[PDB]
DNA sequence: ACGTGCCTGGAGACTAGGGAGTAATCCCCTTGGCGGTTAAAACGCGGGGGACAGCGCGTACGTGCGTTTAAGCGGTGCTAGAGCTGTCTACGACCAATTGAGCGGCCTCGGCAC
DNA sequence: GTGCCGAGGCCGCTCAATTGGTCGTAGACAGCTCTAGCACCGCTTAAACGCACGTACGCGCTGTCCCCCGCGTTTTAACCGCCAAGGGGATTACTCCCTAGTCTCCAGGCACGT
């Protein structure tokens, strides 16, 4: 029917990191698979974290703990910083 | 095609294996391409582990016992 | 009556990834009964950061090979030449990664 | 039906795969062992893919069946999601 | 006035069914509880995944059977499928 | 008025609790809906696997002139059966002895 | 507390190796084993402390350790209650 | 059940020393330490099984650090 | 690779309710100290088993070349089956009343260790 | 023959499983379309293959020396018991604020065209 994909958002992020570089369709497929894999890993870890504490709601605290459990080393610190920055900006923005 | 595994023999081998699980099965071309990609990756990784076992025995020639040792340490079913 | 101009949650958070689609995926996927307001924003920020890191290292690999486009070989090189991304994506097989 | 197609993976193909893995010299008894190992791996993957296909009431094995069968081994594969 | 649930009494009933004269220690009871719990989560998670793959919202005995085939090996899978089918048939035949 | 209550386990001829299994399936965030035969099937499978392990462990305990199953006997039963070892090989049994 | 990896004594490593089927042990094995154990324990304890911090707790429980081990692919039976 | 002594007090001091680099003023349930000790026992016994497999392959009976390193590399463990 | 229509998924506003945050209490379980006393570790020594380097042999592997084989490609046709839409019925969720299954505390004495 | 403690049996209560009725909708089934998997054929040419041959290397043997194991002795520090303190986990009660749900509106993203 109409398969939703992250190609346009990956292309926007690509034009922010490398404004003159393109990307082939097969590389866009690998990036889509990567984004889906990471989304399902983090969401699954957050869902397990909520159930361990007898909670019904997945909040940004479960996402942060999932990111700290899954990402290694230096990657976790910057991902956590980027997520906290986004949440703070979103909360300030009415 | 550097890691050339030929298409037709691999497709026939895939069809032969699937006959033992369900009769009159069809395959997409992309399913066979995924199987072939997985087989390539698995075999290259296993040959890397096999070459470490040969070097560890002070050899340069990989032998079936090296593959057996690598697959045992990996925990693969013999 | 007088609805203000609609502003995406992505633009409020300063993000490129869709916060609304991430929220819908979280709700649909039977991960929990309820989803907080900030969870999709946090998840989209993390996903965008990881995408930016991988695309930057793939662009560096493409530039080092003098090509103006990213191919799966450049993604494989980027993953396997970084210690953290190799730890995160070591068990993963990239189609055409080794060979082009 | 044709059978014994495991010979279809030829000795030069195994040599190419082994040289990409860093091997310099290959014993002549490696090829049959490699064919058996590949047969076992393929049997496991195809069994789980056919289970996924049978569940969905289908008669054709799709790329998503293979991806799901590989993932649950712990051998995630990128680039076949669409 | 509070409770935590476990499978100890049912494991004991099955143990008396199979070995009438044998007992079991509390440590072994904990091992059995952990085993039953672990298998339950494995099968339930596989069934949930199977339902999500096929865009279904209901987990049925077909999903459980497919999950058991995926997770259990060989004769264990064949005997477990036979037992589950027998139990479901007996359940649905009744009243 | 109503008829005498009969547990679903008795209806299916099982020792494991079908009603508890249904409650856990509904609580667990596995799907929006749970069919009627799914808890029965799951309880039957769990009962079968428990019976298999307890049979092997009772055999192992009998072979040691002991009338009571301890974690060592469970470990022996798991490691001496090929199907159980494939199913329960990556599992550590507390006080079971690492062989 | 600073030097506690030396509390895993050489006879203990000898016993563990004997239980794994080893007949003869080189004298350089003990430091390597202590380093390997330290790495393993660091990983497990880090994930357990993350679980504990998520729950607003100050005490690491056996369930935190069981969850940390479970997500390594190492499943520990007998501490769930 | 066939006693395989790792002494409780030094292992507890080791666990507390390791954990203080992640959080200060941490308490440990006693069953948490027992579970950690049981996991360490199992992990080390299985690693010595793999190490003995690697040593025999080289026509030796003495295990050496290189056997442990090869076993851990094949397993996929981080060096 | 860019412009354009439309249509479907996202955003805005409002309401109800229950999930979760916070305060208070209690009691239990973790931490620390001290003494003795004993098991486990540390240390030294002597001997011999095993690791490792050197050497010779013979065998099996890598390379090159002419021949054979069958894969790949393009074209054609057939027909099964996957994906989509529409209908309708059985099935599972939800609520309320009932009651027996199951859990905790107490009592007992058996299988093992001494 | 004696003593231990932990596992088995019994009873009260209480809460979760069962039964009955209702109803909305998920899915099973039929019909249709049109896509893509499979089969055949002829031609070409890339790749596999089979043989010869030289030499690198695997493997068996030998000799030396080093460094591990077993044993006896001394040390040291774990461990058990007893006591005390206090932190903090678990539970309960109250409140309020955050999220689901519904209806309306519109603007971003995708197929088509250039």
């Amino acid at each position: 029917s109409r398969k939703e994909s992250y190609s346009i958002y990956v292309y926007k992020v690509l034009k922010q990191v490398h404004p003159d570089t393109g990307i082939s369709s097969k590389a866009m497929g690998i990036m889509n698979s990567f984004v889906n894999d990471i989304f399902e890993r983090i969401a699954g870890e957050a869902s397990r974290l909520a159930h361990y504490n007898k909670r019904s709601t997945i909040t940004s605290r479960e996402i942060q703990t999932a990111v700290r459990l899954l990402l290694p080393g230096e990657l976790a610190k910057h991902a956590v910083s980027e997520g906290t920055k986004a949440v703070t900006k979103y909360t300030s923005a009415k | 095609t550097e890691l050339l595994i030929r298409k037709l023999p691999f497709q026939r081998l895939v069809r032969e294996i699937a006959q033992d699980f369900k009769t009159d099965l069809r395959f997409q071309s992309s399913a066979v391409m995924a199987l072939q990609e997985a087989c390539k990756a698995y075999l290259v990784g296993l040959f890397e582990d096999t070459n470490l076992c040969a070097i560890h025995a002070k050899r340069v020639t990989i032998m079936p016992k090296d593959i057996q040792l690598a697959r045992r340490i990996r925990g693969e079913r013999a | 009556k007088a609805r203000a101009k609609a502003k995406t949650r992505s633009s409020r958070a300063g993000l490129q990834f869709p916060v609304g689609r991430v929220h819908r995926l979280l709700r649909k996927g039977n991960y929990s009964e309820r989803v907080g307001a900030g969870a999709p924003v946090y998840l989209a920020a993390v996903l965008e950061y990881l995408t930016a890191e991988i695309l930057e290292l793939a662009g560096n690999a493409a530039r080092d090979n003098k090509k103006t486009r990213i191919i799966p070989r450049h993604l494989q090189l980027a993953i396997r030449n970084d210690e953290e991304l190799n730890k995160l994506l070591g068990r993963v097989t990239i189609a055409q990664g080794g060979v082009l | 039906v044709l059978r014994d197609n495991i010979q279809g993976i030829t000795k030069p193909a195994i040599r190419r795969l082994a040289r990409r893995g860093g091997v310099k010299r290959i014993s002549g008894l490696i090829y049959e062992e490699t064919r058996g190992v590949l047969k076992v791996f393929l049997e496991n993957v195809i069994r789980d893919a056919v289970t996924y296909t049978e569940h969905a009431k289908r008669k054709t094995v799709t790329a998503m069946d293979v991806v799901y069968a590989l993932k649950r081994q712990g051998r995630t594969l990128y680039g076949f999601g669409g």
